[PDB]
């Protein structure tokens, strides 16, 4: 499970999961784009 | 005409440009950059492989001591084990008392799969300006792709659009990149053929299937084996498998910009950033007269619901009076407002509702149906949800 | 040992450089730079030659109005001259006198000398220097040409050399390169296929290879001559014959800097330009100390000869009186100095007459034998004829 900005901060955190985890990205102004597993990514924009 | 716009360097966020032609009604178009490819400059010099220890058989010289040559290769290793004592599966492999010495002889060897697998050390070139793009324009969906640099034209549907160069620079090449079977990881390649012991590339390939083999693969010759035909000879592990074991994340995940590096040739597939200024040689039957234009007039904009979110969420029940029947366009006149359509089909005394919205919730904007100019007023109403797919207007 | 230097980039001066470690004699590692090329980033862009006319047999449409048909070809030229009343051969070619006319149509082809006549706008990119490189390493006059961009370094007769990377990059290069079958033209292109009417490229293609090719050759198709089925087609002249015709003086004339440009591949050998950073990491085994080495005591230099000329002017008599014979460092100790010789034989209580020349006519200039030091000075007279080929001391 990676999760990165969107944009120019890149901030590629990624982490390997083992057990259930209810990670609480803070969604940036250039977008959240996060892959978690073979899925193609979710990005995130954070919206109103 | 050629109508100059500089569109968002960012995908999906239709554009519309207003196409002003006097001696005709206003033209609108819509444009949008599907995506936008970012082919950079590759100079492979370092090949990575799998570098293999191809050691002989053991020379043993039964009673008699002989006098190792270096032999070419890479890493030769050359060792003369004094006084062996060598027995085979079938008793003593030497009849001989005492004098038996062992040639080891070795040198490096590229591996099978290092002729498939090869990391590319690309020496990083500048990158290729090339992106296909759509637009709703003439009363056509028709999209053209064009080489970036802005002289790759496509006259298409009879329109000369010309777009190109970029404004951004963000290049999703490093100096060096490896090319690693499908990734693309931004890495100092080492020397090429001057490369050290245990570095990601011990195995440099000069050429891709090259006959020179940068590699210092700290291959010792140990001692001998007991008694046994055994080639005692320590080495350094797969530098190129310490770099098959350290893969490192590619840009793939490790895209700064938000960009798609993918590789196979090695390109920067929807770099959102900077902007794109593309000029519209439009011809003449885009400039449709005035005079031959509907005459619509005596608008008001009745904003039915506000709601300040991802889309476009004004509705405004525009009650028009149009003299003759025809697609009157109905471009935004205003800054914030995106208006779903672009151009409606004023008849007659008829109220055209309108999709427009933009993210200001306090919206007083202004809207030209095809030369309507009128204001429109609301106050938009909050998101629902913190987060949606995309940006929106 | 590990002597890293800059030779100047401009090839055939001696590079002597007295590289002296502790516990070893002086050494005079003379370098020599054999060439220096750079591969310029192209690519082909522009795909030009002169494009012809495809004019087919006149569709004569007797007794009979003629139809109009747009055969969507490149210069798609059509037109129906009704009225004509063409005589034959054979006498009339139509059989009636008044409903015959002539449909002439004509598209336009590419140039079947294509596959010979090709002009080639090079979207010039970034440089790749590689170089070439002698040195007299343990007397031996030994080459090495290695990839110059530094990371390519090039291990040669046990010595290490890291060559590169240059210090300038004023290359004959421009941005739009054009290359005609010889010719190296910095020359601004059109459009790859929004190529202009009559310019140097109308006749544009994405590749010279290609299948398409944009032109605008002015296909002005009059009305036909009295009584001869004959297509007065206008056009315009041809901009391979233009920018062939016009070609001009090209790199290979108008190299500024001093360079010798040669295309196919694009390669600037001999740019003189730059600081070439080249590091000899050498082997300790020429490191020979004051134990090993002869020990030249009461050296005394009369320089008899000493001519302010472009070649080693200068005459010294160094009468030495060498404890130990063998070979001896003769290294430069001054700065204007440019000894020809770097090692001599010190053998005994004798005399070498160095042959190095300077630039000062008035020179106390200083030479090492090898652990002894010495200023002497000389009295050069100027030389004779201005011109000279080559370069100085």
């Amino acid at each position: 499970l990676s999760y990165r900005n969107m944009g120019e901060e890149p901030n590629y955190q990624e982490e390997w999961v083992t057990h259930k985890k209810e990670v609480i990205r803070t969604v940036p102004t250039e977008g959240l784009e996060v892959t978690w597993g073979n899925n193609e990514p979710y990005k995130y924009w954070p919206q109103l | 005409y050629e109508h100059v716009t500089v569109i968002p360097n960012t995908v999906g966020v239709p554009y519309k440009t207003l196409v002003n032609r006097p001696g005709y009604s206003p033209m609108v178009l819509e444009m949008e950059l599907l995506s936008v490819t970012l082919e950079p400059t590759l100079s492979l010099d370092y090949i990575t492989c799998e570098y293999k220890t191809v050691i002989p058989s053991p020379y043993v010289k039964c009673c008699g001591t002989a006098e190792c040559k270096d032999k070419s290769l890479p890493d030769y290793s050359c060792k003369v084990f004094t006084g062996v004592y060598p027995f085979m599966w079938g008793g003593a492999y030497c009849f001989c008392d005492t004098e038996n010495t062992q040639l080891s002889e070795a040198h490096v060897e590229k591996s099978e799969s290092c002729k498939t697998e090869f990391a590319s050390a690309y020496r990083a070139h500048t990158a290729s300006a090339s992106a296909k793009l759509r637009v709703l324009y003439q009363g056509n969906n028709v999209t053209v792709s064009a080489y970036a640099n802005g002289d790759h034209a496509v006259t298409v549907k009879d329109a000369k659009f010309i777009v190109g160069p970029m404004s951004s620079a963000w290049t999703p090449f490093d100096n060096k990149i490896v090319v690693y079977k499908g990734d693309v990881y931004n890495m100092d390649y080492p020397p090429f053929g001057a490369g050290r012991p245990g570095q990601f590339g011990d195995i440099q390939s000069r050429t891709p299937e090259s006959e020179d083999v940068y590699a210092n693969t700290q291959l010792v010759l140990q001692r001998p084996s007991a008694g046994t035909v055994h080639v005692p000879y320590s080495q350094a592990p797969s530098g190129f498998k310490y770099w098959l074991k350290e893969r490192g994340a590619s840009l793939q995940h490790t895209a700064p910009f938000g960009c798609q590096i993918a590789t196979n040739p090695v390109r920067a597939m929807n770099c959102a950033v900077g902007n794109m200024p593309i000029s519209i040689d439009i011809p003449d039957a885009a400039f449709t007269r005035v005079v031959d234009a509907p005459s619509l007039t005596d608008m008001s904009c009745e904003v039915p619901a506000c709601t300040h979110s991802s889309d476009f969420g004004g509705v405004a029940i525009i009650k028009y009076a149009a003299s003759k029947k025809g697609k009157c366009a109905v471009h935004s006149m205003t800054n914030a407002v995106t208006i779903r359509e672009a151009e409606i089909e004023v008849e007659g005394n008829s109220q055209l509702q309108i999709s427009f919205s933009t993210a200001l919730a306090s919206a007083e904007f202004r809207v030209q149906v095809c030369s309507t100019q009128v204001h429109c007023a609301a106050e938009c109403h909050p998101p629902k949800d913190h987060i949606v797919n995309y940006p929106a207007s």
